[PDB]
């Protein structure tokens, strides 16, 4: 029905200043299909996608919270940095619904370093 | 438009930001899991990245690039220590080269009662004179008064 | 306790379009898909109180035109693996509203999804109470 290569460019789009929530959405499920069929997977491509993915934060709408923890959620074991992330945990964790906190845990429980660890446990006992 | 305010974790500078931007500071430390913020000013629309510049990620502060155009630069004016010499050149430099597409203004923090050593020395060691270059501020802060904020921002929404 | 060995969303037709496999023992997507063939295909169109291969148990509910799928071990208890191959099967047919079919899927693409996450992630089931979860989600 539909096929990765001229994806794997676009998603980047939604990175590309423009502004259509569905859009983006949509081309999100897309990936994760080429992704639920079965798909390749690695680093640069990630860590284009890890700059691209970044900046997109002013979001406030809620489902596109949801969206992330997804993706996210897809590169556990394969998983490429925290740091930024702590910041933006941090936000899942103080942010007001409940929601938004759980995601966040399960994709880090296959993929992180102890070290942070000690902190976390703070959240942890909350 | 893509403006990074830089300087560690620790500094204050996050303190800074919040000050300005809601009005209300936080901790000593810039941040951990960073900030992106947008602020309208002028009601010209903004994004500012907020770096607790903490080393491995520091390594990878240049991590990004896309649509970058403007630099608080945040650097405690009081430290006596972390300030210039290799690292500060070596960062300006780099950064320069890397995005000569955007304006270096660097801000100087928690000045209090200055605890530098002049500024003088400083400013032109970071060849704040090697100008013949992008538009330029050197500008003084203590966070607490914020010594120049305003401008530092309204010189800014310039066009 | 991790039961989902993996679960697959399957067509009449005797395809997957869905399947996180919750754990895989004998690799790739490839792998998952000859089973399909025979399992699938032998069964479809029909189902079963139980069935059983080789000591796993077989799990899932079907539709006319679509097939659901959980996969466990032929060791254990079949009342609430039910409760919950119904639970997953209720929760999305009340959620929906309707009967799946190729048409649901296309119709909406997302929701499969998003529904994949919630209930089992990667094997075991958090998520569930499915009227809950139906009014608990919706965004």
């Amino acid at each position: 029905h539909l096929e990765k290569s001229a994806v794997l460019q676009e998603a980047r789009v939604f990175n590309e200043t423009p502004i259509n929530p569905r859009k983006c959405a949509h081309i999100l499920t897309k990936i994760l299909y080429l992704i639920n069929q079965g798909e390749h997977l690695g680093t640069t491509e990630a860590t284009e996608a890890f700059f691209a993915m970044t900046k997109l934060f002013q979001s406030n709408d809620p489902t596109l919270r949801r969206m992330c923890y997804l993706t996210i959620k897809e590169m556990s074991c394969i998983a490429e940095d925290v740091i930024i992330v702590t910041s933006s945990l941090t936000k899942d964790m103080t942010g007001k619904e409940d929601n938004y906190r759980g995601p966040a845990v399960r994709a880090l429980c296959q993929i992180t370093d102890s070290t942070m660890l000690q902190a976390v446990e703070r959240y942890m006992k909350q | 438009m893509r403006i990074l305010m830089v300087g560690l974790d620790g500094a204050g500078k996050t303190t800074v930001l919040y000050k300005l931007k809601l009005g209300e500071v936080i901790t000593t430390i810039p941040t951990i899991g960073f900030n992106v913020e947008t602020v309208q000013y002028k009601n010209i629309s903004f994004t500012v990245w907020d770096v607790g510049g903490q080393d491995r990620i520091r390594s990878l502060w240049r991590h990004y690039y896309r649509n970058t155009e403007g630099v608080i630069f945040v650097v405690d004016s009081n430290d006596r220590s972390r300030i210039g010499e290799a690292r500060e050149v070596m960062q300006r430099m780099l950064n320069e080269d890397e995005l000569r597409n955007a304006a270096w203004l660097v801000f100087a923090n928690k000045q209090d009662l200055p605890e530098a050593m002049s500024a003088a020395e400083i400013t032109e060691k970071l060849g704040l004179h090697s100008i013949r270059n992008r538009p330029w501020f050197i500008q003084a802060t203590c966070a607490t008064s914020g010594e120049g904020l305003y401008e530092g921002l309204e010189w800014l929404s310039n066009s | 306790l991790y039961t989902v060995k993996a679960i697959l969303i399957l067509d009449n037709d005797g395809d997957r379009l869905f399947a996180k496999y919750y754990d895989d023992t004998y690799p790739s997507v490839k792998e998952q898909k000859a089973f399909e063939k025979n399992i699938f295909n032998k069964t479809h169109r029909t189902d079963s109180e139980i069935a059983l291969l080789e000591g796993l148990t077989v799990v899932y509910k079907s539709s006319i035109d679509l097939y659901f799928y959980v996969i466990g071990s032929s060791y254990e208890n079949e009342l609430m693996l039910m409760a919950v191959l119904n639970c997953l099967f209720d929760s999305l047919s009340q959620m929906l509203r309707k009967n799946v079919e190729k048409r649901a899927l296309l119709e909406n693409m997302e929701g499969l999804f998003l529904a994949v996450d919630e209930i089992v992630d990667g094997g075991v089931i958090l998520e569930s109470d499915p009227q809950q979860v139906v009014h608990r989600v919706a965004l």
